[PDB]
């Protein structure tokens, strides 16, 4: 994946990234924007509308989860396959869900990131994580390809 | 297919856009170019450097288009049908691409209006740039 | 909106599945319950053994759906109305699982009328079974 | 991704493949079905209509290739990602292609089997088919992944 430089690039970002904020927001906007992925989380209560969703609790707490998980792929840059192995037999294996969705989260997480930093998220930047997303994803389906 | 809810919606971010409507459609196409280098292969013929001209000429008449769209949501593949015309039988551009540069537009918005970007807004413009996209790929005759 | 040749050909080819819709629509969900397990997950409380009477009987009601649809090419989304709201809202079916289907179904339908799937009824059949997959995940809201 | 008994099953169906008549049939259908992707077959003149590309010369031509190619990986079904490998770094980092296209050229396959074999392309045999093109159609996409 990633060069060194641009290892560092991202990796200097993330620092700035606050985890419980933005890993909500992704969850809540992946939600309300396909809602089929709903039919997953339809233990977490009311999701019944944008509002529902976007203050749930078990949303926003699940969201850090998320993005903690991406803290960690952040760490181990150069193996996520074995990063992700326990959560691609969660994903895949238990959960069944449709490796696409896998995308659709990495692709919110970089409008929720434009959208935190404005100006500072620059297309360069934004390249380096598409990259990540795309390699988180690739690794979480890997209990399929 | 945009709920009245969806075109208020869409009205009303395309409307915070107003004048930058030029320059985002630009930025958006640099943002695809760099994320997605494949979708280079499509303009062979241009500097697709930062600052190039070529780009930020393209960029505005994306944005034509797209505000061509915003005003006749009533009637897309009567408003795009040129397009579509241009894009799938002369182009035949894969229909993966029209999603790139969708998210790429995404991307820019939110970037650009942080405010009036809420998951509603976010949910309406995703919705609208799928159905532009299905006009576009609508003549692949 | 499908051209009046594309609708000749679908109507075309219905025609001559007459009344083996209803064990083309069970052959079709068998098919991809065994290429595709993952669509198992959306009939757990379904008895999904080659034979089942349960997809036997689902089938039918797929068939019928179909029929419906080509007797009214012309308003699919106002003849799939409340199909769409169960797919759609009430079981929130993932929109990959809708190209699985439509697949299952060419397949069907190949080898059931070698000689009448050209290429040409075959793309007209493809661009069908996506109408109609298109209005089945418009409501997802 | 191949059981033993898959493999026996798929392995013996295949004897009966008249491969220049699947191949071309496979590679015209793919044109005719998904426009987009004439885009790459530009030099084999008109390809305008169904009727011109069924039986465009190249095209049926080109098709017994591809078909060649599915053969070898047959014989293969546990190294695709090595029998391809050449045609990965082909079809990806010189083509271009996008993937996906990867899987619809896989399922026109199967489609065309079908059309060929009627009665004898079971629903079980298809399931073995499944999992043969979807290997194919990932040892083409790894220059990807
Ligand atoms: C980058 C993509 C994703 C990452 C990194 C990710 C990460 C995680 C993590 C860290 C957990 C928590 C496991 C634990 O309890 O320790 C989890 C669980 C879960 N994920 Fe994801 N996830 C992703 C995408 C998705 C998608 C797209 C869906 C569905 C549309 C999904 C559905 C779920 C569900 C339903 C749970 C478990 C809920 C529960 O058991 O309480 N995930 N995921
Ligand atoms: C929302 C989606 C899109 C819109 C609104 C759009 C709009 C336009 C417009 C307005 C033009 C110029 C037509 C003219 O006046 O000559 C154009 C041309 C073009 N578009 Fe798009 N487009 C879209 C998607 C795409 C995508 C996804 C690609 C490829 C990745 C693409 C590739 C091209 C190319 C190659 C040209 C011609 C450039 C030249 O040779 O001058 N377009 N598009
Ligand atoms: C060509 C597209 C499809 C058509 C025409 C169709 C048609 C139907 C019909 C007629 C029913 C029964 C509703 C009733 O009469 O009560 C139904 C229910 C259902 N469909 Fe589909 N369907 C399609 C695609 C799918 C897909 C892709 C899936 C998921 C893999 C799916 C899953 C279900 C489920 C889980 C039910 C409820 C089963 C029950 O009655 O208990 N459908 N569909
Ligand atoms: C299962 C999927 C596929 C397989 C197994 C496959 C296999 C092959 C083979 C064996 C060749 C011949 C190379 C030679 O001359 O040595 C080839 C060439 C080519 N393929 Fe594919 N292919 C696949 C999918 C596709 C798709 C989806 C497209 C584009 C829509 C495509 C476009 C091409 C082109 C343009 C060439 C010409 C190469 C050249 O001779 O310059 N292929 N492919």
């Amino acid at each position: 994946m990633l060069t060194a430089e641009e290892k560092a690039a991202v990796t200097a970002f993330w620092g700035k990234v606050k985890v419980d904020e933005v890993g909500g927001e992704a969850l809540g906007r992946l939600l309300v924007v396909y809602p089929w992925t709903q039919r997953f989380f339809e233990s977490f209560g009311d999701l019944s509308t944008a509002d529902a969703v976007m203050n749930n609790p078990k949303v926003k707490a699940h969201g850090k989860k998320v993005l903690d998980s991406f803290s960690n792929g952040m760490k181990h840059l150069d193996d996520l396959k074995g990063t992700f192995a326990a959560l691609s037999e969660l994903h895949c294996d238990k959960l069944h869900v449709d490796p696409e969705n896998f995308k659709l989260l990495g692709n919110v997480l970089v409008v929720v990131l434009a959208r935190n930093f404005g100006k500072e998220f620059t297309p360069v930047l934004q390249a380096d994580f598409q990259k990540v997303v795309a390699g988180v994803a690739n690794a979480l389906a890997h209990r399929y390809h | 297919v945009l709920s009245a809810a969806d075109k208020g919606n869409v009205k009303a971010a395309w409307g915070k856009v107003g004048g930058h409507a030029a320059e985002y459609g630009a930025e958006a196409l640099e943002r695809m170019f760099l994320s997605f280098p494949t979708t280079k292969t499509y303009f062979p013929h241009f500097d697709l450097s930062h600052g190039s001209a070529q780009v930020k000429g393209h960029g505005a008449k994306v944005a034509a288009a797209l505000t061509k769209a915003v005003e006749h949501l009533d009637d897309l593949p009567g408003a795009l049908s040129e397009l579509s015309d241009l894009h799938a039988h002369k182009l035949r551009v894969d229909p993966v691409n029209f999603k790139l540069l969708s998210h790429s537009l995404l991307v820019t918005l939110a970037s650009h209006l942080p405010s009036d970007f809420t998951p509603a807004v976010h949910a309406s413009l995703d919705k609208f740039l799928a159905n532009v996209s299905t006009v576009l790929t609508s003549k692949y005759r």
